């Protein structure tokens, strides 16, 4: 991450997310700033199961609900 | 501290299979049932009875063993 940040201030970085970027992958793409997201891919840190379990119900049904282009493109993350 | 906190660790890596494994190593009752089912020339009564006794033992046993599992995961962290 750090290297990528510095690198970013010095050279060109570009990143493409095809299926899903999890944890450090997500953070580096965002750090890379320039980000392409394939339809039906999703972009998350922690799984729907874990969150639903802590919250006592199936709030979310699909990781795409959480990180898909319908979220990140609609919020400018993608 | 961890890549993943213990509850989320258990969620992925401490399922039923592991519960069964754990009874067979540690639970005396489970051992006992298995010891008899592990006998040759058993009556179909004793066999069917043992399998039932096993399902009952396992489900009754379910609460404690989840906490032991999460504890175990956290100890890596």
């Amino acid at each position: 991450a750090g290297e990528s940040s510095l690198a970013y201030n010095e050279i060109i970085t570009i990143s493409l997310v095809t299926c899903r970027a999890i944890g450090i992958g997500a953070y580096l793409v965002r750090l890379g700033q320039r980000t392409i997201q394939v339809e039906n891919s999703h972009l998350i840190l922690t799984g729907a199961g874990a969150l639903n379990k802590v919250l006592g119900r199936e709030v979310y049904t699909s990781n795409n609900q959480l990180g898909g282009i319908q979220i990140m493109h609609n919020n400018g993350v993608t | 501290g961890s890549v993943l906190e213990p509850e989320g660790t258990v969620e992925i890596k401490f399922r039923r299979k592991d519960l069964v494994k754990t009874m067979r190593r540690v639970d005396p009752v489970y051992i006992h049932l298995a010891e008899r089912l592990g006998t040759p020339e058993l009556s179909t009564a004793e066999r069917k009875e043992l399998e039932n006794k096993l399902k009952e033992r396992e489900e009754f046993l379910i609460p404690i063993y989840h906490q032991v599992a999460v504890q175990f995961a956290d100890l890596h962290d």
